[PDB]
């Protein structure tokens, strides 16, 4: 028996510049349960039909965690940019696997704001696929130099999800797990 | 979901005082930097002010230098402006805006506030 | 009575592609770099473009820009009736403090 609990009913989620990887395997892996579950706002899978997983074996299915704003959840999926999808959290075009996501204002937001799940704002290039960079320097913005001390023309890259109770929808907290699929098979339905 | 909600807005003779709230939601107050903007009606924007987090620079623009001054209050999320020796020049809609990130500084950006009319 | 110069007005048919230009000093847009607001009269201003060529979350394709030695310019393709609003170019100036440009009027 996968332990899905420990992935999508867990008691806090890693910030989105900084995703969490969970490997499952080894395991009984039911999705049926996940995916007939009214909790869910979005089951969006991609190379597989979200109804037949559960007839299929694969052989490492790696589960990332992030928390984001409702507005950039349409970011997390294949051929999609933004600030998340080039900054932040990057899927590959030949993608495959579930995005699961859940609305979670009950869980990650508190009167006068929950502050403590960043997000890059500022990076030299765009990232590769599951690439996870966690650098905290200073961001240079112009030609002048800033030599990693805060100050004109320069930021420190990361900002913070201002979350409260009253958000619009768009600026809700949500809960976003990932399911990748791709020898051997260790993790069967 | 930032905001910013300036107050204020009253008519003072010319050559009279008056002071100016930005109360401040949404976002990281004690990290950012912020600045007053003011359009004058039938003109474009003039930039006024910022001050820093830390109050470590503050700068004024020349029209409005050694008779404005900028102060914040961290523990409040609250951004003020105290104008004194006002000008009939100075008529217009005050704009409550802050920087892109956290620590640095240079230009009013993303988040603006609707703003106040002062008439002098 | 301004430091950096647009036209004061600016115009084109749906589906077209306009220019709206800037100009200043060595000590405006020569070294240091470029923002751009769009401000629809009624509400507060937002930002378009900033670092010369660069885009906040919620700007679409439509808008670009880039700054070539001392000048600037913003480029709105598509053209949407939605549009019609003022646009301004900012650079901080050494010797001088913010600096805003006189802003220009963009009609469908
Ligand atoms: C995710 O968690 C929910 C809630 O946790 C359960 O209830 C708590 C009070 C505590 O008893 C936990 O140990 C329980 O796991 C689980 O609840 C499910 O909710 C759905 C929709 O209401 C319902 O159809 C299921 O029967 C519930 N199952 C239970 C009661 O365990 C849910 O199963 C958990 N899902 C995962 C992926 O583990």
């Amino acid at each position: 028996l996968c332990p899905f609990g420990e992935v999508f009913n867990a008691t806090r989620f890693a910030s989105v510049y900084a995703w969490n990887r969970k490997r499952i395997s080894n395991c009984v892996a039911d999705y049926s349960v996940l995916y007939n579950s009214a909790s869910f706002s979005t089951f969006k899978c991609y190379g597989v039909s979200p109804t037949k997983l559960n007839d299929l074996c694969f052989t490492n299915v790696y589960a990332d965690s992030f928390v984001i704003r409702g507005d950039e959840v349409r970011q997390i999926a294949p051929g999609q940019t933004g600030k998340i999808a080039d900054y932040n959290y990057k899927l590959p075009d030949d993608f495959t696997g579930c995005v699961i996501a859940w609305n979670s204002n009950n869980l990650d937001s508190k009167v006068g704001g929950n502050y403590n799940y960043l997000y890059r704002l500022f990076r030299k290039s765009n990232l590769k696929p599951f690439e996870r960079d966690i650098s905290t320097e200073i961001y240079q913005a112009g030609s002048t130099p800033c030599n990693g001390v805060e100050g004109f023309n320069c930021y420190f890259p990361l900002q913070s999800y201002g979350f409260q109770p009253t958000n619009g929808v768009g600026y809700q907290p949500y809960r976003v797990v990932v399911l990748s699929f791709e020898a051997p098979a260790t993790v069967c339905g | 979901q930032v905001q910013l909600v300036e107050s204020g807005g009253v008519v003072v003779q010319p050559g009279g005082s008056l002071r100016l709230s930005c109360a401040a939601s949404g976002f990281t107050f004690h990290d950012h930097t912020m600045h007053w903007v003011r359009q004058a009606p039938g003109k474009g924007l003039e930039w006024v002010s910022l001050i820093t987090w830390n109050g470590g620079t503050i700068h004024y623009s020349d029209s409005v230098k050694g008779r404005f001054t900028i102060s914040r209050d961290n523990s409040k999320n609250s951004l003020y402006l105290q104008m004194n020796s006002l000008r009939t020049e100075d008529t217009a809609l005050y704009y409550c805006a802050k920087d892109l990130g956290r620590g640095g500084w240079y230009l009013p950006s993303d988040a603006w506030g609707q703003g106040t009319l002062v008439t002098v | 009575q301004s430091v950096l110069t647009q036209p004061p007005s600016a115009s084109g048919t749906p589906g077209q592609r306009v220019t709206i230009s800037c100009s200043g000093s060595s000590a405006n847009i020569g070294s240091n770099t470029v923002n751009w607001y769009q401000h629809l009269p009624g509400t507060a201003p937002k930002l378009l473009i900033y670092s010369n060529n660069q885009r906040p979350s919620g700007v679409p394709d439509r808008f670009s820009g880039s700054k070539s030695g001392t000048s600037a310019s913003l480029a709105i393709s598509g053209l949407q009736s939605e549009d019609e609003a003022d646009y301004y170019c900012a650079a901080w100036d050494d010797s001088l403090k913010g600096v805003f440009g006189g802003g220009t009027k963009l009609t469908v």
